[PDB]
């Protein structure tokens, strides 16, 4: 069995083992990696997104496994494309983060598993400082990738 | 430096890193006293200071070195500011250290950085140091004797 907490901890330390029994779990319960219960109820963060924050050397293969699991249930598209919902990071997707981190490899990977390239990150974190701040590029992956000189 | 190390680290008698001279000054106080506001002066005092702290935290972690008052009631910082040793006071204000045991020593910690962007966090002892002295208070009403107020 797996609750939200269980996976998020596994992800935090790049553990691909504690997620050995993962796929077969939501096969029995037919639960989806995308269920309401597998996201933070106030931000909309998913395990893939936790993984995106918990990088070590711009690397995490909990990602590769996490994606793999989502296709086997074909949560695939809406999984890779889930966005933040809090006023701060609203509309931020994993692809936004990969770029923010200047990580070709993870941009490449996300685009190949079908990240929406037109997804607008539009929360207060992506507009001019309250100061909050900060910082605006606006919104769309291309725009980001240019404004950060990439 | 090497002899500073050998004094504190030797087998025969390790130096007491917190001892006070006749005036109440510790090595951190003396360093502040030895500053003369020239660029190469600041530079050497500044990092020898750094070095002492790194050694304090390595060898004797419990010791809150900065906080030790000279006879006149002055922490090293507050002396720096009483005597217009600005480069050094500024360095203390800007101190940031990252290594195991780093956090206790550091003055500034940075938390939010976005691809553009940066944030700096300050402690800050000078503003809130009601109990003995404030950095602002020492600066705000200086002697006007001092070379750099």
């Amino acid at each position: 069995l797996y609750d939200r907490r269980s996976i998020f901890d596994a992800v935090a330390q790049s553990n691909c083992q504690e997620l050995e029994s993962l796929l077969p779990f939501l096969q029995r319960s037919k639960k989806r990696l995308t269920d309401s219960e597998f996201k933070d109820p106030e931000t909309g963060k998913t395990c893939l997104l936790k993984a995106m924050l918990n990088l070590h050397n711009g690397q995490n293969d909990t990602i590769a496994l996490l994606l793999d699991v989502a296709r086997k249930t074909d949560s695939l598209k809406q999984f890779v494309n889930a966005s933040y919902t809090d006023s701060y990071y609203k509309g931020q997707t994993a692809l936004h983060i990969a770029i923010e981190r200047r990580n070709m490899t993870l941009v490449t990977l996300l685009v190949e598993n079908g990240a929406d390239v037109q997804a607008a990150a539009n929360g207060d974190f992506f507009k001019k400082t309250k100061g909050r701040p900060g910082f605006y590029f606006g919104e769309l992956p291309l725009s980001l990738a240019a404004c950060t000189n990439q | 430096l090497a002899i500073v190390k050998f004094l504190l680290q030797n087998s025969w008698q390790p130096a007491d890193i917190s001892a006070r001279d006749s005036v109440g000054n510790t090595v951190l106080h003396a360093l502040v006293e030895v500053a003369d506001n020239t660029v190469d002066n600041t530079k050497f005092v500044t990092s020898m200071y750094n070095e002492i702290l790194i050694l304090g935290a390595k060898l004797h972690p419990t010791l809150k070195l900065e906080e030790i008052t000279n006879r006149k009631g002055l922490t090293p910082l507050a002396l720096a500011a009483s005597s217009g040793k600005i480069g050094v006071l500024a360095y203390i204000l800007q101190r940031e250290i990252h290594e195991p045991e780093c956090r206790h020593l550091s003055r500034k910690f940075t938390e939010w950085a976005y691809g553009p962007v940066h944030s700096s966090l300050y402690d800050l002892s000078c503003i809130d140091t009601c109990e003995k002295n404030s950095v602002l208070e020492v600066i705000a009403y200086s002697s006007s004797e001092t070379p750099n107020r």
